[PDB]
């Protein structure tokens, strides 16, 4: 019994790596505010950038949270 | 005496004005430092 | 390139079978000087030539031994 | 860890000593820039 | 620069040297074969 | 094993780390002449443009260390390029060293501090317009700050010139085990020990700079 | 003593006399923490 | 001067005193510095040399570690 | 600090280099009474 | 006293040519290259060289003195060499 | 009749391009030393007390600087002005200026003047203009405008509230400034 | 609240207009001024500039260079020396002069006078991204 | 015996990874005041983008919520 | 026994996420220094974002403590 | 068996690591909007150093992810 | 005991909270830089902004060290 | 026996928080170098606060590793 | 047995070091689409100057792989 | 043998805290860039303090790793 709780400890430690993509999307959206404040007219665009860049910061998050589920569940 | 075999009590004695001034600065390098 | 051969075959060259007289007369000399111990009036500058020469020698020796064991760092087995 | 034993640091401290303080400045003072010539 | 040619005493040194030390490199390799490979075994 | 090349070394039983560590003096040479040779000329320029960087900010009391501190950075540096060659013991990796060069600038700095410029020497410990319910803690914060300073100096010094040291034997380590192995691979660790070579020379000038630096400014806050 | 108290002291007296006198001190004090080192070892 | 003298004699006849070995160090490192530094248009060759001997020091006091690390056994 | 200024130009050689430029691009039909109206007469002496 | 012009003549900054000449008469040109070379291979084949680590951080270092020398050669003799020369300028000017 | 035409344009420009300094209430140095006297006139006479205005106020501010211990430097537009004042202020002169009034002015024109006024090695502290302000068919009165320098906008407490701001924006900002001034001045001095 | 002074030294485009929005290609970035906007000052480089009116109605020019200033008051003066609407340039003759420009790059060689042509090139690649 | 000790353990290491949204609330307003400072009069849409911003960035932080109650709670 | 070990050890963990409430606290601020000095006419409002700002970012460091003092104290 | 468990132990813990490769990429879309808004002329090369960061900085996270895998499943 | 030795892991876990105290001070200085060189004559107002800003990224950071403290003391 | 292990490992994971002040001393020097490109007319008080806001960032690690100290060496 | 176990969790632990690495890059290549739509004629020297960044940063990274092979092998 | 166990782990938790300077070094090359393409006439002095920064936030990552080698062989 000591597979499952190294699956619970990994699964912590694989759920940690979720803070880079909170603060990547937050610089990422905070550099939309800024950029469209600065270039309003570009409004269309700076968000396709922003969406751009949230989907791949979400990305590496989602990476580390379905590393975690899988050693959680899937071993 | 050319330049080339001079030392710098040589030249303290043939231009008396580029001898350092060890009194108003006594130590290294007896100088400004924006004057090196 | 080339210039290292023409170099080697004057000098890097096995000895051909016609001075080899010539050798052991310089052989025999040097034990002379061995057989009376005249070797004192050798200044230390031809000794250490000579010295230098012996060195360059054994390292002919070492090489062959190189080369006789097929392996250059030590003894492979 | 070599540097955790204290039997050989005087050894590391001595030396040092004389270099900094004295030999280094000692050939410092003899480094001169004199003054511009008119 | 022209070249000087050895005094035919070091010549025959050094090739006598080269052929003497290809016989002990080969007679020290086969002598030591069979001991290193022995305590090779014996040492597992 | 991997630390051998700090060890303090011997060479027939004689510390041979005093004559290691007298020898950076000796590739200086100094000489009386108006015009001289290539070196002393180079070496004059790096000493004047070093004395240039590092003193013009000091008033003229602290520009009395001008001997001091030149010979500081002249000592380390070169001290730290001859451990880049090999097989070389660097003295800078030993924290008996970088301690004893350490302890004594910056308590002559907070000593000459605390007996002339008290009054300022205390004042310094809080900023000039710290609101007041936090004068307190900025106090504590202050003072061990500064009394933590020596051993930071020389805890960097010591820490870098080792890890980078250790960085290159494990790289080397590395580029001999795989010479056996695939030879691209070899090629580029080996390329990636000529960067990380490059990078050491950076680091040996930049750590002598940077310990000389702070000692000067611990000495400006205190003129 | 010639030479030396010459070509050593003599240059030197200006820094270790009234310049250096805080290192002076904190080489005390270092040397002080380095035989407590020593001493727990 | 040696390499020219040719008697054991000279070995104890030099002054093997304090002063003395320090003054034969001293005219070393001045043959050394006037003949490959102390010239005009100088060599870099004048310092590597130098270098050089020091990595020769260098491996001398650390050969005691790395036979440790010989390939093989004779 | 642009490019140009580090050659050494000012801003009013900068807006006749791009005045000049903006006017050549016109087409002719506006380019000659353009670059009549803002061509330069004054001599230096 | 004034300095002489040239140095003492190294070859790859190592060994100076009063060995080679030294050498010279009786092992000719030759000589002296394939004595280092014997020697080099007694060291490494003896186990007076030990092949480690060290080995290729030497080759490292080594390589980017060799490199260093060769780029910023001439340009630090260049440099040293036009320091003396504007020295000497002024001061004959001052003269 | 044309250039009353023209100088409305030309007036709304030339009073935008001033707004700043008078948002802003730029006051300049009372303490520096090098000033910079710029005089606007043409090179055609038979105009009646144009040049004589503008000579005398030149004149009367040259002494009223140098009486206070500024080096005053002189600039003239025109050949008429250049020609007043060069026998008496001759030793007080930077610039002039030929081939104006015949064809109307441009603002290649004040291009022109502003470039040969900045490539011209005298790092002036301050500046004034003087002008004939046009205010009908009958009358017109001799004007003067103030020229500030790099170091009097940056140095000022109220330009603090100009965000984006560093020594290249407003070097290039007074440099085209200069321009507008002087292009005003011709085109108030022409009607 | 934005009052907008738009001007050419010969044309006047704007005169206390209250606009709601204009684009400017400073040296320093584009941007975009509303009401209340910073204080700033800028000098142009080529590029358009977009008026926008309240109208929702947007006025494209072609500024070659010049000066913007945003005030406390919200009062902006836009000064160019070379104002013209893109229905007096042409794709084709920016297009050709942007390629003498750049083979008298290609060709120059001294510092001053390449600088010169790539202030050029600059302002005919900005005509040419501005056109089309 | 052990696995409740490690589910404790991995419910700590899984909250942990709430610092990425405080970290990236923290970028998205601090650009919000910058972006609102330049051009004060996008305030509505600047804000706007700023609340999608701090939902998106909260948003991660909450999946590692979530997987700690899942490892402390639902298992 | 096992389980006060964890208890301990997952407090510690989930304490440890207040990192990105300082960091978060830290830009918030900054960028108000920073949007006071460009537009100082602004000031009162900047300081309300950044009070928002502030109180938003550390409301995540305070749910870390909360998982924390129920790890240790409650659960 | 305890062998396997710090192997899942320690691939979550290499796991942890892809945060910095998210911050990174966050960081990199960023600024590719604050420069796309100053700059809207340079949209192509700037989203190619764009492309080239998300490029370099995630390769960093992919690394962990592989040393992640090499201990859960190979060595 | 294992109670001491959780105790001792868990102190040392807490610790880390102290990392985004000092990026936040980091943070928050640096902006004070750059807003001094952007408006010089708001010296004194900024800089208190900076210490308060300070005053608050160090609590946060105070507060997991005194947590360490009450797992290693306290209980 | 087993509580020197954990002292090992309070003291690694107390350690860990000198990141922060790693990061927040790039971000002090780097906002310098802004900074002082932006006005290098204040080249001294802009370094003033430079070494002011590091001589308190890295004060924040110095904690930690005290911490560290505090749990390898005196318990 | 417990000994491998613990390299397998070091080795992980210390190659979460190379999340700073990521971070850095994006940083690097950020401020380089930054200044380059800044100044697009310095083209070359910025992206000198972002590699020598990249290398430094990578630099930092190996730091914390030699530690990771100084556990998982030479013990 | 359980002191090797946690000396190990302890060696790598010692060595996750050099993510902060790798990024600190980032944000240090960045700003070198930013600050460079802002002001190309001051590269000397600009590069002086990113220099400066890098020695100064590397070197925080370097006691974390020399915890680690006091963890590892020192004891
Ligand atoms: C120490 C400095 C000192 O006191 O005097 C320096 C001395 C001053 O020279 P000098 O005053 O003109 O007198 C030279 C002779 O005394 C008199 O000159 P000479 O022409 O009458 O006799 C020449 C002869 C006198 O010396 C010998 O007999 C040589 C003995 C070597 C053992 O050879 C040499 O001078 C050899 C000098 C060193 C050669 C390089 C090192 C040894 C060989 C290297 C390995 C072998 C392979 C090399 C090729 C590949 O110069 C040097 O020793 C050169 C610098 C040292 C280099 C060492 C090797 C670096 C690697
Ligand atoms: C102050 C010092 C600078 C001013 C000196 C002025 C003077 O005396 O003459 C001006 C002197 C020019 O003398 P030169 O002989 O007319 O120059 C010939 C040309 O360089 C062109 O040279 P070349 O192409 O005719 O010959 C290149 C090569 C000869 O050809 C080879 O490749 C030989 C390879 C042999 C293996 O020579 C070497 O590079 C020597 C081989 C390396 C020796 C290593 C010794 C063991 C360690 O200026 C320089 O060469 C300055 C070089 C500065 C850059 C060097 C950077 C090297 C990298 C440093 C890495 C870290 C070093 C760690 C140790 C540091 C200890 C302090
Ligand atoms: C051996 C390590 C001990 C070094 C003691 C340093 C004492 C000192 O500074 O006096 C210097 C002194 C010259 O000082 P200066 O008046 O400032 O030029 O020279 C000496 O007298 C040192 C005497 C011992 C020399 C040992 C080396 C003997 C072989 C020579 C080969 C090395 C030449 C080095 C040249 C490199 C380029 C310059």
């Amino acid at each position: 019994d000591i597979d499952t709780a190294a699956k619970f400890i990994g699964a912590g430690a694989a759920t940690v790596g979720v803070a880079g993509s909170g603060a990547g999307i937050g610089t990422v959206f905070g550099s939309l505010i800024i950029g469209y404040a600065r270039n309003p007219s570009l409004k269309q665009q700076l968000f396709s950038y922003a969406i751009l860049g949230f989907a791949l910061s979400e990305a590496m998050g989602l990476f580390c949270l379905m590393v975690a589920f899988l050693i959680l569940f899937a071993m | 005496i050319p330049f080339d075999q001079m030392t710098i009590e040589d030249l303290n004695e043939a231009f008396p004005e580029t001898k350092l001034d060890k009194k108003k600065y006594p130590y290294w390098p007896h100088q400004p430092i924006e004057n090196l | 390139l080339a210039t290292f051969w023409y170099y080697a075959k004057v000098e890097l060259v096995p000895p051909t079978p016609a001075e080899i007289p010539r050798a052991i007369q310089s052989l025999k000399k040097i034990v002379n000087s061995a057989q009376t111990g005249s070797f004192k009036q050798l200044t230390v500058k031809e000794a250490v030539l000579n010295g230098l020469v012996a060195t360059e020698v054994l390292m002919w020796f070492y090489v062959g031994e190189i080369i006789g064991k097929r392996g250059i760092i030590g003894y492979d087995v | 860890m070599p540097q955790l034993n204290t039997t050989v640091w005087p050894t590391m401290i001595t030396p040092m000593l004389l270099t900094l303080f004295l030999i280094t400045q000692l050939k410092m003072l003899n480094t001169n820039y004199h003054l511009p010539p008119s | 620069v022209p070249p000087v040619q050895v005094s035919p005493l070091i010549k025959l040194g050094r090739y006598s040297a080269l052929f003497l030390g290809v016989a002990y490199g080969a007679t020290r390799y086969n002598y030591l074969k069979p001991r290193a490979e022995e305590e090779r075994r014996i040492a597992a | 094993n991997l630390f051998a090349s700090f060890i303090a070394p011997t060479i027939l039983g004689l510390p041979a780390a005093v004559l290691i560590i007298l020898f950076p003096p000796l590739l200086i040479p100094t000489s009386k002449y108006l015009i001289n040779n290539r070196l002393i000329t180079t070496q004059q320029w790096l000493i004047k443009l070093t004395s240039k960087q590092m003193m013009t900010m000091h008033n003229t009391k602290g520009r009395t260390w001008s001997l001091m501190l030149v010979s500081l950075i002249i000592f380390i540096a070169t001290t730290n390029l001859l451990g880049l060659l090999p097989h070389s013991f660097t003295p800078t990796t030993q924290l008996s060293m970088n301690l004893a060069m350490a302890i004594p600038l910056w308590a002559g700095t907070v000593i000459m501090g605390f007996r002339s410029k008290i009054k300022n020497a205390l004042a310094h410990f809080l900023p000039q317009g710290t609101p007041t319910p936090l004068i307190p803690m900025l106090v504590i914060i202050e003072t061990i700050s500064l009394l933590i300073q020596p051993m930071a100096l020389a805890v960097r010094l010591t820490a870098n010139i080792t890890a980078g040291h250790l960085l290159m034997h494990l790289i080397g380590s590395a580029t001999l085990a795989m010479s056996t192995i695939n030879l691209p691979s070899t090629l580029i660790i080996f390329t990636i020990l000529i960067l990380l070579t490059i990078l050491e020379i950076a680091v040996a000038l930049i750590q002598a700079y940077v310990f000389t630096l702070l000692v000067s400014l611990y000495l400006h806050d205190n003129t | 003593l010639q030479s030396i108290i010459k070509n050593i002291w003599i240059p030197m007296k200006p820094y270790y006399t009234k310049v250096y006198q805080e290192i002076w001190i904190g080489m005390g004090l270092m040397g002080f923490i380095v035989y407590k080192i020593r001493a727990a070892d | 001067e040696v390499k020219l003298g040719e008697l054991p004699s000279w070995i104890l006849m030099r002054d093997f005193s304090p002063s003395g070995i320090f003054g034969a160090f001293q005219r070393g490192y001045y043959r050394y510095y006037n003949k490959y530094i102390n010239v005009k248009k100088g060599s870099i060759s004048g310092i590597t040399m130098v270098l050089a001997c020091y990595v020769l020091f260098s491996y001398s006091f650390s050969y005691k570690h790395l036979k440790h690390e010989r390939l093989r056994k004779y | 600090v642009a490019y140009w200024r580090q050659a050494g130009l000012s801003y009013i050689r900068y807006s006749q280099i791009c005045a000049k430029a903006v006017r050549d691009a016109l087409k002719t039909e506006f380019k000659a009474n353009a670059e009549k109206t803002s061509g330069s007469n004054v001599k230096i002496v | 006293p004034p300095l002489p012009e040239y140095g003492g003549k190294v070859r790859y900054g190592l060994i100076p040519e009063e060995f080679f000449q030294f050498l010279y008469p009786k092992t000719g040109v030759t000589g002296p290259y394939v004595l280092g070379t014997g020697l080099i291979l007694y060291a490494l084949s003896k186990e007076i060289y030990v092949i480690s680590a060290e080995t290729f951080t030497a080759l490292s270092v080594l390589g980017v003195m060799v490199y260093g020398i060769k780029k910023y050669g001439p340009f630090v003799a260049d440099f040293a060499d036009k320091l003396n020369e504007q020295k000497l300028a002024q001061l004959e000017e001052a003269k | 009749a044309r250039a009353e035409r023209e100088l409305k344009p030309a007036r709304i420009y030339g009073l935008g391009s001033l707004a700043l300094y008078e948002k802003a209430d730029i006051k300049g140095p009372e303490d520096k030393k090098k000033h910079l006297l710029i005089g606007v006139s043409s090179d055609r006479g038979l105009c009646g007390a144009i040049h004589s205005s503008i000579a005398k106020q030149m004149k009367s501010e040259v002494a009223t600087l140098t009486a206070a211990g500024k080096e005053v430097m002189l600039v003239g537009i025109g050949d008429k002005i250049r020609g007043i004042l060069y026998r008496t202020h001759s030793d007080q002169f930077l610039v002039a200026f030929k081939e104006v009034g015949r064809k109307p002015p441009t603002f290649g024109d004040a291009s022109v003047i502003a470039l040969e006024l900045l490539n011209s090695g005298y790092e002036f502290d301050e500046g004034s203009i003087i002008f004939n302000k046009f205010r009908s068919v009958i009358s017109y009165k001799t004007e003067e405008k103030p020229i500030f320098s790099l170091n009097t906008v940056a140095s000022a407490d109220s330009m603090s509230i100009y965000d984006d701001i560093d020594a290249d924006v407003l070097q290039n900002y007074q440099e085209y400034n200069l321009a507008n001034i002087i292009y005003y001045s011709l085109k108030e001095s022409t009607t | 609240q934005m009052s907008f002074t738009f001007a050419s030294p010969t044309q006047v485009f704007f005169n206390g207009a209250n606009v709601r929005q204009v684009d400017v290609p400073t040296l320093t970035g584009a941007f975009g001024i509303l009401a209340a906007h910073v204080p700033t000052l800028q000098v142009l480089r080529p590029g358009l500039v977009v008026v926008h009116a309240e109208d929702g109605t947007t006025s494209k020019y072609f500024v070659s260079s010049g000066s913007i200033a945003v005030n406390a008051d919200s009062s902006v003066q836009l000064l160019a020396e070379e104002a013209v609407t893109l229905d007096m340039l042409d794709l084709g003759a920016a297009k050709a002069n942007l390629e003498k420009a750049q083979a008298e790059l290609v060709g120059t060689a001294d510092e001053a006078t390449r600088a010169e042509i790539q202030i050029r090139i600059e302002a005919n690649e900005a005509l040419v991204k501005a056109l089309e």
